[PDB]
RNA sequence: ACUCUGGUUUCUCUUCAGAUCGCAUAAAUCUUUCGCCUUUUACUAAAGAUUUCCGUGGAGAGGAACAACUCUGAGUCUU
């Protein structure tokens, strides 16, 4: 029940800041719903052909899209009342859930391209030789010797921080039976695949 | 200063935007000046030309249209030397022009009927149907047989290209046929038959 | 079948005023 | 150094020279160094190579220049500094420099000015552009002018910039921007016999915010109400100027009595206790007007029975009756009525005479065009003040100096203004560019909105 | 079949019964 | 709820929780009937509607 | 309170930063923890970010920052010394290339932000470049270090590899736009920081070393702080640091020392957080109480983090030892900023950064109120003391000793230095520091030298804000009424003055025109325009490209052109310039400030110009960097040098002007030289003047260019694009629909995402940023920057090409179909003529 | 490592609610704008403004249950 979908990104233009937008322009995202206009404006519609959008004043390449009115809806048209802003492209969470059940939870699985360590040039750096002018305290230690670097509940603490709103949280309240929508992440998505 | 010309010229919104007469800066100065040299020799106490209800169009090397409704046809003439090809017959209200000197087909004037003529109807009809209180249904019908043939042999092609007077007429006969329904009975029926 | 009058908008393709009627 | 002299002096064009627009840069937006073309009339961002105006100068052709600022001419193709005797007049314009004696010799003045177009005029008789629903602007604007009182601050520059500005003061534009705006159009020399405000209804809309936009024709009375406050307020900052320059012009004191709980949905005995009470009586309720409102009879509403739709005339005297003991208006509001008194304790230099015409009905706002019988060079004011302040005052007679004259509806206006030239008595009428010396009769005749006074 | 289309769509742009 | 209640006859703004309801099935079949599931009365998913 | 005034007033504690770096890289984030830092009562939201230097709101509602902000605050260092620290943390996105250029003038040192899984990206390329050019300290911070732990889980010897192969590609990197050879970062010398800014992690070597010595103690930092980077290791029996292996399985002393309890402790607060965190907990000293355990796991690990490191010490003392104080770093600063340098007498007075000196005080913002009506202006004090009321005096852009004109006498209203949401009022502000001055909006646009009023006779201005990319989309802007027109054109005005690079137009057409960088840009300043400045609707067209006018080869004959007193003759040859010569004037590499043998010595080597002409060369196209030229080639004794020497001067004014205009269109020319083969000046001085030479200068320009094949050069925007493998093809997909070609696609080491490196025409890439993630369903992103030019295809003046109204036209037509409707849109004329 | 420290759960009453009261989401009434328009009762589908409904958070008060097992900060934090 539900999507394994890490960060939004996937959800670039059905957010419902972007359908409250499409609202308030009479647009529709092609897998977006359909709206009545916030106003008629059928004569704002019928806008004459005078010479700011003369037909021959302008260059056509690419078409303008709606999407593209949508994404910036104060550079590709006129009149956005009552319109919203979303361009939350938050760094794409780069997350890769584990699949072994055993394996180390910090592991160098194949799907992170190598660094490809190198030292051709003699790129060097202010650097000691053995027993120069330093001594080490017999007390001194990293500070977490005895701990290991992952137990077992290491990987599933990790991929639970990705997990969707209801699984990323320690504690929280209750809800009720009738307040738990459980298909509402499947027609938020961005479409049905054919 | 501000090319505040433009903000109240009038224009004909039923022909769609490329049809429409367009609003380029020397044409709409041009339809103004025209319209104030027009305006200025009559007396102003004589008799007066006001612009809103008028309606200037001007054709031009940016307009390719000349519009006008003269005595409720809406007319919009387009040359055929300038924009124009494989001129046709297909639509039923498209006048083909004539040069009486060289006999040759140079012009194509566009009918339409105008949204005067079609809420005039539309008004007639109203007035014919709340004008029912005891009329029989005959009278009722003659009525709306006589408002029909009165414009309809006046506007004989411009009824084909106006799309909107085609679904107003379809919607006021509509309207006779109910009224008769209700006049029959209370409850109206889930068909009823055209004899 | 309904009684109802539809709209010949859309209905003109193949006909004419002068056409069926001499 | 040949600076002095230029080949170019010829090709300046006197008539073209429009210096009411905005003074910004036309091709790039900005105020900085606005420089004038004087071939052609247009506005450019200053000296220097590959300028505006140099590139214009070197397109056009146009050398000889305007500085808007040093008020100091040049030749940009070459970019050196012209002096010339005549072109000086040009300076005139622009900013008119009204020495005090001009000042002093201007209540005196009866020559006809000349114009370079050949439009003759009188100062201060000009006819103010109707660019945009101007006709209520236009119309305060020249009423407000002609009072001398006022007309001898303004017409110098070094009058109005010591005053103390806030950081925060967002206003003063609209002081300096009338004071500019008087001196174009009392200039005895300008090119134009008219002048365009429409430097002056950006200050007026910028202070005001979007009230009063010249989209839609505002309200006489509501206009000036927040202008002598806008013009007292911008005089003096944080410090309070009881009385400026305009409140001891307009401004008088005025006593009310005002007794409340009239209604009658109190019984006799109740409210003869009420009155017994002693909580409900009239009060001492002293302040200053800027300007005497005049409240009318209400429309006949109905055809005279000899001669049907007559025109109601009512003498001035009745509508002035109002400000004294013996009279009191019941200005009813929410629940209770309040039944006041007025009465007047200083008559200010000028008396202001507004007129509701105006008035929303329950339904729609109508006007009142119930015309005013009133004289214009001979009024007697002193019943309507207290003895013990009568003596005071040895003038209480008042001229009329300025009338206001609306036409048609509310939502379809256009003012009409007459103006008296002091010194003569010629009352001339304008309403976007008219004059018209019209005699004493059709200024009782027409029915009166705003009316301007002069204590003597 | 997308050219056409697409010119289409820029010239767009440009210029009782109970049933469940 | 339409077809077994003739509720919607006596309100009609109950076409919309009729409709939704149906477009909630849609929804939740084409993710239910999925790979080798087949068509058919076998689902039971109904907390959705 | 008062402390902040006292440090204020000393001018050796303050620094000048900015915390420049790529879009989306934590940067406010880590503003935000050095205000929750600082201010105990503002805490940060469970789980939104705060953000607290996103002021305005059309950054906190699309989430990426758009200008810069002013953070004024004292950080404790290491050893506990206050600091003053001026922030300006500039937006990352590449289209708002403006404010990180505003904010980089008036600082003095750069901190750097590279995110730990994204590596070196597309801006920093150019932020590098740019710090460089303007003469700052570089200092970089490796930020979310917890994205290599927490979402790659990379083994900790990987995570070191990852974080010195991001270290070293930009030292790598860097050593292009260096000269000198004191530019090497490293963690160990202390240029480098490691930092998480969403869970509060921040160390330099020296820190962790200092944490370490807190918790065993008797132990020098400084020692331990060095020997930790590197391929060294230790040895637990010797207790020694040494280049070879101690054992078989050895490891790097830093992930032995540093990243390895990184490791441990954020994996025990986020994986067994009920059994063994108490156990790691008393280990490490960090109490806790019950209620603040039982808290979600980011606002734990936050907590946590927050305990055990500290405060941010290793910023601050990061920042102190690597970037010259304003005292140190007035020098340099000056000498690539001051028109006249340091040679002249106020230059000398900036050395110093004396605060009782001469006041000239630069500004380079305009940080509206909430009312948008007045704008206070920011900038940096560089020597002088300014105070409330004082009446000073505001220089230009265009203001010079000889123009005295650009300038006015103002009065300072208020004084108040800003840390983003708040202000706080001054009376007094010294040397070295910033400020918000206040009444000097009105004879401003941009940068401004505020200055005394007659105490500073032969001040000059400072140079022009020099940007890194080209305002290159241009879009008309009208309002929907004509009626409220002047209501435009202040809103203009003001985006004008609030947007550097911004480019306000009015056309002859009466056309308004603003040029932007990118779609992005465009949309934040149109909304600007329009619900904050104007307030009323405005009418916008939708975005076209400037474009540039060139030639490819010399003209059939030498056209010439003369005076209308037909007695001077001018005859001149355009011809196109060397591959490569167009870029070697644009960026600074010569001058015309250089003496003519030096220029002679580069054009006869790199270029291999004869001499007979290598010293005849008057002008460099348009203004002073124009990629075209002026060349003298007239035999000496045909044309008399005593006579050339007057309208020596004329002709390059009608020159440089000649070309800005194009006789195509009102577009640039590029890339064009220019022979004058023929000159007949009048000998006398009286008919010759400017307004007969500069119209035939500018007509033989317009004549030589037509006759020369001139062809239209478009803009390409260069784009990455950074997208799993799986999406590769979706780029390469997009990007052929649009005309554009891929350069590179580059897998991102350490990080399964790519990098595509591609070029795209500015006029086809209208979209492409929706286009290609709505394609890839939102995992594919790109950015895009203007890189070159290119001539468009076909040749633009034939008259055989037909132009439809609707409809994309193929390749050849493009160079007819561009200018064309370019000329409709200027107004003029439909096609071009020989008389122009 | 000495101290005092001292409950949580449960059921109600009374108010205040800023905040996604609610990571959920219905209905009714009214005023506009359409659609239909044949009259109510249903509607139409957007806008605005209301109300009831299913719930909620906080604070206080009053009982009951673990009210007495504890427990927490404070402290001089006593080889
Ligand atoms: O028309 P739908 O509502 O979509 O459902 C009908 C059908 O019966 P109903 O018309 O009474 O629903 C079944 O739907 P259920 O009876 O199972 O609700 C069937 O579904 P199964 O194949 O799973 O039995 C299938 O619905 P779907 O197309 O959603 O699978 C089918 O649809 P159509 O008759 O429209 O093809």
């Amino acid at each position: 029940l539900l999507t394994d979908l890490v960060d939004d990104n996937y959800f670039y233009l059905f957010d419902l800041k972007a359908f409250f937008t499409s609202k308030a322009l009479n647009m529709a995202i092609p897998g977006g719903p359909k709206f009545e206009p916030l106003v008629r404006d059928i004569n704002l519609q019928d806008e004459d052909w005078n010479e700011f959008n003369d037909i021959n004043k302008i260059i056509i390449r690419q078409p303008i899209r709606t999407e593209y009115k949508i994404a910036f809806p104060y550079l590709y048209n006129n009149l956005p009342h009552h319109v919203h802003l979303t361009w939350y492209h938050t760094p794409n969470v780069v997350f890769i859930k584990t699949e072994d059940p055993d394996l180390p939870a910090f592991y160098f699985d194949p799907l992170i391209n190598p660094i490809s360590h190198r030292h051709s040039v003699k790129s060097q750096e202010p650097l000691p030789d053995d027993d120069e002018e330093f001594e080490l305290p017999e007390f001194v230690e990293p500070f977490l010797k005895d701990t290991p670097l992952y137990t077992d509940n290491t990987a599933n603490g990790i991929a639970l921080l990705w997990a969707p709103r209801p699984f990323n949280l320690r504690s929280g309240r209750t809800r009720r039976a009738l307040d738990i929508p459980l298909v509402k992440n499947w027609y938020r998505e961005h479409c049905p695949a054919g | 200063p501000n090319n505040e010309n433009i903000v109240g010229y009038n224009n004909k919104k039923c022909w769609p935007r490329d049809a429409r007469m367009r609003l380029m800066k020397h044409d709409v100065n041009l339809g103004r000046a025209v319209f104030w040299d027009i305006k200025n020799r009559l007396p102003r106490s004589v008799t007066t030309v006001q612009w809103e209800n008028s309606f200037v169009s001007v054709y031009s090397k940016d307009n390719p249209n000349l519009l006008f409704n003269m005595c409720g046809f809406e007319c919009r003439i387009l040359p055929k030397c300038r924009t124009s090809y494989e001129e046709f017959t297909h639509k039923d209200g498209v006048w083909n022009l004539q040069n009486e000197v060289t006999k040759e087909r140079t012009a194509q004037c566009f009918l339409r009927v105008d949204d005067e003529s079609m809420q005039r109807f539309h008004n007639r009809v109203r007035q014919i149907l709340m004008a029912s209180g005891s009329t029989t249904f005959t009278k009722i019908v003659n009525k709306w047989n006589t408002a029909l043939i009165g414009l309809m042999t006046y506007f004989r092609e411009a009824v084909v290209n106006t799309q909107e007077l085609l679904d107003l007429l379809v919607k006021c006969e509509n309207k006779i046929q109910t009224r008769i329904k209700i006049g029959l009975n209370s409850k109206m029926p889930s068909r009823f038959p055209p004899v | 079948p309904t009684g109802e009058v539809l709209s010949l908008v859309g209905k003109l393709e193949g006909t004419r005023m002068g056409d069926k009627a001499q | 150094r040949r600076s002095r002299h230029c080949p170019y002096l010829d090709t300046i064009n006197r008539s073209v020279l429009d210096f009411d627009f905005e003074k910004l840069c036309s091709i790039s937006l900005s105020h900085i160094n606005a420089y004038a073309c004087l071939v052609c009339g247009k506005y450019f961002q200053g000296r220097g190579l590959k300028s505006h105006a140099y590139i214009h100068s070197v397109q056009f052709s146009h050398h000889v220049f305007l500085n808007l600022h040093t008020l100091k001419f040049y030749c940009l193709p070459d970019n050196y500094e012209i002096i010339d005797s005549s072109l000086e007049d040009i300076t005139y314009v622009l900013k008119p420099t009204f020495t005090k004696q001009q000042i002093a010799n201007l209540d005196k003045q009866a020559k006809l000015s000349r114009a370079y177009d050949g439009t003759t005029y009188l100062p201060g008789i000009v006819g103010l552009n109707n660019i945009k629903a101007n006709d209520y602007a236009n119309a305060v604007l020249q009423a407000l002018s002609n009072v001398p009182p006022l007309r001898n601050y303004f017409l110098e520059e070094d009058n109005y910039k010591n005053i103390k500005r806030p950081p925060g003061d967002i206003m003063f534009l609209l002081v300096q921007r009338f004071g500019e705006l008087m001196r174009k159009l009392w200039n005895p020399r300008n090119f134009k016999a008219h002048v365009s405000p429409h430097e002056m209804l950006q200050a007026v809309v910028l202070c005001s915010k979007k009230t009063f936009q010249i989209t839609k024709q505002g309200d006489g009375v509501d206009f000036l109400s927040w202008f002598l406050n806008a013009l007292h307020s911008a005089l003096g900052g944080t410090k309070k100027k009881k009385k400026t320059i305009v409140t001891d012009v307009f401004q008088g004191s005025m006593r009310i009595f005002t007794k409340k709980l009239p209604h009658p949905d109190l019984p006799a005995e109740e409210k003869e206790q009420l009155l017994h009470n002693d909580e409900y009586q009239e009060t001492m309720v002293e302040s200053t007007f800027m300007y005497l409102t005049l409240d009318l009879p209400t429309a006949p509403l109905y055809k005279d029975e000899k001669e049907q739709l007559i025109i109601p005339q009512v003498p001035l005297f009745n509508i002035l009756a109002k400000f004294n003991g013996i009279t009191e208006k019941e200005y009813k509001t929410y629940k209770e009525n309040f039944l006041k008194r007025f009465q007047l304790t200083k008559l200010p230099p000028y008396l202001i005479f507004c007129i509701k015409r105006f008035t929303k009905n329950n339904f729609f706002v109508e006007k009142n065009p119930t015309i005013v019988n009133f004289p214009i060079t001979n009024v007697d004011l002193r019943e309507y003040l207290s003895e013990e302040v009568q003596a005071v005052h040895k003038n209480t007679t008042y001229d009329l100096i300025a009338n206001i004259v609306h036409d048609g509806k509310p939502s379809e206006g256009s003012y009409r203004i007459h103006v008296l030239h002091h010194g003569t008595g010629k009352w001339y009428e304008l309403q976007d560019l008219q004059v018209t010396d019209i005699l004493p009769q059709m200024i009782t005749l027409s029915e009166a909105y705003i009316q301007i006074w002069k204590r003597r | 079949k997308d050219k056409s289309k697409e010119l289409h769509a820029i010239k767009e742009r440009y210029l009782r019964k109970f049933v469940f | 709820v339409g077809q077994l209640t003739g509720m919607y006859r006596y309100k009609y703004k109950l076409m919309r929780q009729i409709r939704m309801c149906k477009d909630l099935k849609h929804l939740i079949y084409y993710r239910f009937n999925t790979g080798p599931v087949g068509k058919g009365p076998g689902c039971g998913f109904w907390a959705a509607g | 309170m008062d402390f902040l005034a006292d440090l204020m007033d000393n001018s050796e504690l303050i620094r000048n930063v900015t915390l420049c770096g790529h879009l989306h890289h934590g940067k406010t984030c880590f503003v935000d923890c050095l205000i929750e830092q600082t201010h105990p009562e503002i805490r940060k939201r469970y789980d939104q970010d705060l953000c607290y230097t996103d002021i305005l709101f059309t950054e906190q509602e699309r989430g990426v920052g758009i200008k810069s902000t002013p953070v004024t605050v004292v950080l404790p260092d290491t050893k506990g010394k206050s600091y003053l620290f001026n922030i300006m943390d500039t937006p990352g996105h590449v289209n708002f290339s403006d404010e990180v250029t505003a904010g980089l003038r008036i600082s003095d040192g750069v901190v750097l932000f590279i995110d730990a899984a994204e590596g070196v990206m597309l801006n920093t390329e150019r932020l590098i470049k740019h710090a460089v050019q303007e003469r700052l300290a570089v200092t970089v911070c490796i930020n979310k270090i917890d994205r290599l732990i927490l979402e790659l889980k990379l083994p900790p010897t990987d995570a070191y590899y990852k974080l010195r192969h991001i270290v070293d590609e930009v030292n790598g990197l860097i050593s292009m736009y260096s000269t000198d050879e004191n530019l090497i970062l490293s963690p160990l010398l202390g240029n480098v920081c490691f930092s998480s800014s969403q869970y509060s992690i921040c160390f330099t070597l020296g820190s962790f070393a200092k944490i370490y010595a807190d918790t065993f103690g008797d132990i020098n930092y400084q020692e331990f702080a060095k020997r930790l980077w590197g391929d060294i290791y230790f040895n637990p029996k010797t207790r020694k640091f040494t280049k070879k292996a101690p054992t078989s399985s050895s490891q790097r002393s830093f992930v032995e020392f540093i990243l390895e309890p990184l490791y441990k402790i954020l994996a025990q607060v986020v994986g067994d957080v009920d059994t063994s965190l108490p156990r790691t907990l008393d280990e490490l000293g960090i109490h806790l109480t019950k209620e603040e355990l039982k808290l979600n796991i980011r606002p734990l690990l936050r907590l946590v983090c927050k305990k055990f490191f500290g405060e941010f010490t290793g910023f601050v003392d990061m920042c102190v030892q690597h970037i010259p104080s304003p005292k140190v770093g007035a020098k340099p600063k000056i000498e690539h900023t001051y028109t006249g340098g340091v040679d002249s007498d106020l230059g000398e007075a900036m050395s110093d950064c004396d605060p009782d000196g001469p006041l000239m005080c630069h500004t380079t913002k305009m940080y509206s109120t909430d009312d948008g009506v007045q704008f206070h202006a920011f900038g940096r004090v560089l020597s002088g003391t300014i105070h409330a009321g004082q009446p000073v005096k505001v220089l230009g852009e265009n203001y010079t000793l000889e123009d005295e004109e650009d300038s006015q006498i103002c009065t300072v209203g208020r004084l108040w230095i800003s840390v983003a949401r708040y202000h706080i009022e001054v009376n007094r502000v010294p040397a070295g520091n910033w400020v918000l001055i206040e009444g000097v909006d009105q004879p401003i646009v941009k940068t401004a030298t505020i200055t005394e009023p007659r105490g500073n006779e032969e001040a000059q201005i400072f140079r022009p804000l020099k940007f890194n990319t080209t305002s290159v989309i241009k879009i008309a802007v009208e309002p929907v009424n004509p009626s409220e027109l002047p209501k435009m054109l202040d809103g203009l005005r003001k985006v004008n003055k609030s947007y550097p690079s911004l480019t306000t137009k009015v056309e002859e057409s009466g056309e308004h025109v603003i040029l932007g960088t990118g779609e992005l840009y465009l949309d934040c300043v149109m909304h600007d325009l329009r619900k904050m400045y104007s307030e009323i609707d405005i009418k916008v067209a939708d975005p076209v490209v400037t474009f540039c006018e060139t030639v490819v080869e010399t003209s059939s004959l030498k056209c010439f052109a003369e005076t209308p007193n037909k007695k001077n003759k001018i005859t001149m040859i355009a011809e196109p310039l060397e591959k490569g010569l167009a870029e070697d004037i644009e960026n600074e590499v010569v001058q015309i400030t250089w003496n003519r043998k030096k220029l002679g010595e580069f054009f006869q080597t790199k270029y291999d110009w004869d001499l007979l002409a290598a010293r005849s060369i008057w002008a460099f196209g348009p203004d002073a960097t124009g990629p075209n030229i002026l060349v003298d080639d007239t035999l000496p004794s045909e044309v008399d040098k005593a006579l050339l020497g007057s309208v020596k001067d004329s002709i390059v004014q009608g020159f440089q002007w000649g070309t800005r205009e194009g006789p195509l269109c009102d577009e640039l020319i590029r890339n064009v030289k220019f022979k004058i083969l023929d000159a007949v000046v009048a000998q006398e001085p009286l008919h010759r003047g400017g307004g007969q030479i500069i119209p035939t200068a500018r007509r033989v320009v317009y004549s030589a260019f037509l006759m020369a094949t001139p062809r239209l050069m478009e803009p390409y925007y260069f784009v990455e694009v950074q997208a799993p493998a799986d999406c590769v093809s979706a780029v390469y997909t997009v990007l052929a629909r649009r005309r554009g070609h891929v350069t590179q696609d580059a897998p991102i080491p350490g990080s399964p995402l790519y990098t595509i490196k591609a070029f795209i025409p500015a006029i086809d890439s209208f979209g492409f940023e929706t286009d290609l993630r709505t394609h890839t369903q939102g995992q594919a992103f790109s950015l895009s920057v203007f890189h070159h030019w290119q001539i468009v295809p076909g040749d633009p003046l034939d008259k055989s090409i037909v132009i439809r109204p609707l409809e994309p036209q193929p390749a050849p037509h493009l160079a007819r179909e561009f200018m064309i409707k370019t000329r409709r849109r200027k107004g003029l004329s439909e096609d071009v003529s020989i008389s122009k």
